[PDB]
C-alpha cells in the first residue's frame, strides 16, 4: 500500500 | 498470463521487477493498481504495477 512513470 | 508492457523496477520486497515482453502469472488483481504476479521463469512471487502490464 503510486505507480511508476510508464515509458 | 499477463505481459509486462515494460521492465518494472520494483523498490520494495513485496513486488518483483520484470522486463518488457516478460510473462507473469497474475494472482490477485482486485485490490487496486497492484496485483500479485508469479514469475514462471524461476518460480518467485512479487506484486506488479498494472500500468506496466497488460492482459493478453
Amino acid at each position: 500500500x503510486p505507480l511508476p512513470p510508464l515509458p | 498470463t499477463f505481459v509486462a508492457l515494460y521492465d518494472y523496477e520494483s523498490r520494495t520486497e513485496t513486488d518483483l521487477s520484470f522486463k518488457k515482453g516478460e510473462r507473469l502469472q497474475i494472482v490477485n488483481n482486485t485490490e487496486g493498481d497492484w496485483w500479485l504476479a508469479h514469475s514462471l521463469t524461476t518460480g518467485q512471487t512479487g506484486y506488479i504495477p498494472s500500468n506496466y502490464v497488460a492482459p493478453s
